[PDB]
């Protein structure tokens, strides 16, 4: 309208409706999604930190199994070279 | 009469160290790595001077999230260290001063061996490190420097020579 | 207010249309917020899966080499059984 | 030079069949258990009727993402097929019918001994599965019912008793 009226209320009945099919409704109904996506974030992130951490525990286990068993073997070519000189 | 010896491998992440390990003693190049977990061992048998022996490398992890327990365990009863950089990139390079502080603080003996390689020889178009600096780096810190290519396995340093060369070294206790 | 007259429309407008750009602020500032954490998920899941096919690979080289190892210990021991049916 | 018995324990996560398993091959109940990623085998040497047996036991993974690909695996040369649910949850006894049509599908012989086997009888408070609906599945199934407890394992069925059985029947080609 090149000249505004009172019948232009209509934008008034026509704003107060547009703007509320979203804001506060659409406010929570994404805060809900987003605190959802949050928890599905920290679930796979947890588990990732405890798929790492069970496959370094069995590296180090059997880092140090391989470290005894060449201890084990060193001690045996010590006593054999302790033979070597009697 | 098969001793063994302990060899790490140490170095920042993709500078080839499970390459490397992997062409020593399998005598291959990879078809694809991963990111090193923890450790990975890699054996192979050879004779020198009649004698038997078993080198056993251990590819370590760069990543602080992939090595965190595991340092202890690398550095007990290690009979030699390994330091590696990619030729291609310096940060690589500039990270060694750290592996060698990790290394000062946690072997248990003053006589173990150490050596520096740079690895990716063959991408010449791309190198960053000149050897002039890194031999300065090598030589200033008592190692032997190589300048190898595990993808390309008699460029420059063979692959192959470097481990030899360290465990003749090491059997025979000679500097 | 016993009986509205304009001034406190006017103030109640005003009011409600600085809560309005408020929220609307509020709300503009976790549409995309929700998009990063969006991309977040999505990597952290990206290296879930990784892992896990790295691991499941691993378990299914194990479980032939065993399966292959438990057949070859079977053939020799009935080669046993016809070098001694000689 | 002693033969091995290949047995699979196939059922839904969180059944007890890592318990089991251990507390048969190991003599003991684990201090903590985590999900099985595709499989865990535990081998035990016995001896039957003068015989020396290796009873190799495949601890398989129930949930879907820790057993892709591997089914072909666990039933390759299978001598015997374990089925587990767990005696306080209903729903891991309703999964049987699923993990039977699995068994059938990938079976490769028809005459591979099966048996069912309700675990965590100690926790009687909390039973979801009478015996009688158990027993009259397994019948109607061809497979004996054992009730058991890898916690406590001289409850009712004892574990040793299970497995020593079925390793019994394998030995003798018997019913
Ligand atoms: N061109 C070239 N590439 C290499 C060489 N060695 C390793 N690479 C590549 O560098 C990347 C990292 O290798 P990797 O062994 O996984 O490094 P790591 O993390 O130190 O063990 C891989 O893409 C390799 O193919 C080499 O000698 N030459
Ligand atoms: N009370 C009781 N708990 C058990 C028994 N067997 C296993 N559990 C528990 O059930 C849970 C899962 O056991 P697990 O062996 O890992 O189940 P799986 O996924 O089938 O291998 C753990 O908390 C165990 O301690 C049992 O005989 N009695
Ligand atoms: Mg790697
Ligand atoms: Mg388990």
């Amino acid at each position: 309208m090149l000249e505004t009226n009172c019948l232009d209320l209509r934008t008034k009945l026509q704003d107060l409706e547009v703007a509320n099919q979203t804001l506060k409704d659409e406010y929570d109904a994404l805060q809900i999604t987003f605190t959802a996506l949050e928890e599905k974030l920290r679930k796979t992130t947890e588990e990732n930190q405890e798929l790492v951490t069970r496959w370094m525990a069995e590296k180090a286990q059997e880092a140090n199994r391989l470290n005894a068993e060449n201890e084990k073997d060193s001690r045996r070519r010590q006593a054999r070279l302790q033979k070597e000189l009697a | 009469r098969s001793r063994i010896f302990k060899i790490i491998v140490i170095g920042d992440s993709n500078v080839g160290k499970t390459c490397l390990t992997y062409r020593f003693c399998a005598g291959r190049f990879p078809d694809r790595t991963e990111a090193t977990i923890g450790v990975d061992f890699r054996e192979r048998a050879v004779e020198i001077d009649g004698e038997r022996i078993k080198i056993q490398l251990w590819d370590t992890a760069g990543q602080e999230r992939f090595r965190k327990s595991m340092v202890q365990h690398y550095y007990r009863n290690v009979h030699a260290v390994v330091f590696v950089y990619d030729m291609t990139n310096m940060a690589s390079f500039h990270s060694l001063p750290s592996w060698i502080e990790e290394c000062k603080q946690h072997l248990l003996a003053n006589d173990i061996p150490r050596i520096l390689v740079g690895n990716k020889c063959d991408l010449r178009s791309a190198i960053q490190v000149p050897t002039d600096l890194a031999q300065k780096f090598a030589d200033t810190h008592s190692m032997p420097l190589f300048e190898t290519s595990a993808k390309n396995p008699n460029d420059n340093d063979h692959v192959e020579a470097i481990f030899m060369t360290l465990a003749h070294k090491l059997k025979s206790h000679k500097p």
